């Protein structure tokens, strides 16, 4: 997140199509199992920056 | 269904260990609480955890899943190779949920995965199986160390007690070692070429790990 905010660039291109998709899923899964408050905050934090720092990563989030 | 939906997440033995992990504390409060509380007597009898297939199990498997064909094929296959029971085998496959983990763990782009292939998937299912077996003993070991540091709920029947049940654990786990030692060789029930260099080592590693944690509990 910190990289993206300072960086605004395309994380997605470098990450690769598949890796990004798998990663995003992880963030959702991140919230799920132990329901930690901390973990939830992180996903929100990561996604919020992504949306704001342009569309490359953002479209991927919605799409499953 | 719910599992398929993903609403529920089956606690894998792996996750159960992680929650137990020495550093861990916070994780321990929640769903795990329910799991530990659960009456299901896997802990009392470890053997039942990976019990061999039975017609009773087969029946349960059919009743349990009526929902989908596809998972079923894999579960039957794995149950066959190791000779673990179908219901449990279904559970192992059920850690289908952790696909995401699987992709990322894979190697760096020198390949853009051959993840979809059936062979690849099965190797990983065996991987999951080994992971679960090893983790289960791991869980039990920590679980006891955890309890024998003051905590009433799980112990219950064990309240500032008489120690008949708990003492029983020693001999029981002890018996398990023979099995662990016995896994010098892989079950030839499994198909060939499954046995990669990687599998052989992981199989063996599982053997030692199970023995180690079992020993720790007994000690």
């Amino acid at each position: 997140k910190r990289l993206a905010t300072v960086a605004p660039m395309s994380v997605y291109a470098c990450l690769g199509n598949d890796a990004a998709a798998i990663r995003d899923a992880f963030l959702t899964r991140l919230q799920s199992k132990i329901e930690d408050m901390r973990i939830k905050v992180m996903i929100l934090e990561f996604l919020t920056v992504a949306v704001e720092t342009q569309p490359g990563l953002i479209e991927l989030f919605l799409n499953l | 269904m719910a599992a398929a939906a993903g609403g529920p997440c089956v606690r894998s033995s792996r996750e159960l260990w992680t929650i137990l992990l020495g550093r861990s504390a916070l994780r321990e409060l929640s769903q795990i609480e329910a799991e530990l509380n659960k009456h299901w007597r896997r802990l009392l009898e470890g053997l039942s955890y990976y019990k061999p297939p039975s017609p009773s199990s087969a029946e349960k498997v059919k009743a349990n899943k009526d929902v989908a064909s596809p998972l079923k094929e894999l579960g039957l296959r794995i149950s066959k190779f190791l000779g673990l029971d179908e219901e449990q085998s279904v559970q192992l496959l059920q850690c289908y949920l952790q696909e995401d983990y699987r992709g990322t763990r894979d190697s760096v782009k020198t390949v853009l995965q051959d993840e979809r292939q059936s062979q690849a998937l099965i190797l990983k299912i065996a991987d999951y199986y080994y992971e679960e077996r090893t983790c289960i003993l791991r869980c039990v070991l920590h679980l006891l160390t955890y309890f024998q540091d003051e905590r009433h709920p799980y112990r219950v029947e064990y309240a500032d007690c008489v120690d008949k049940l708990e003492k029983e654990l020693v001999s029981k786990y002890r018996q398990q070692f023979e099995e662990l030692y016995k896994t010098e060789a892989p079950t030839w029930e499994t198909h060939g070429n499954l046995m990669t260099e990687r599998q052989v080592s992981r199989w063996f590693v599982q053997c030692l790990r199970e023995q180690s944690m079992l020993l720790e509990i007994i000690f």
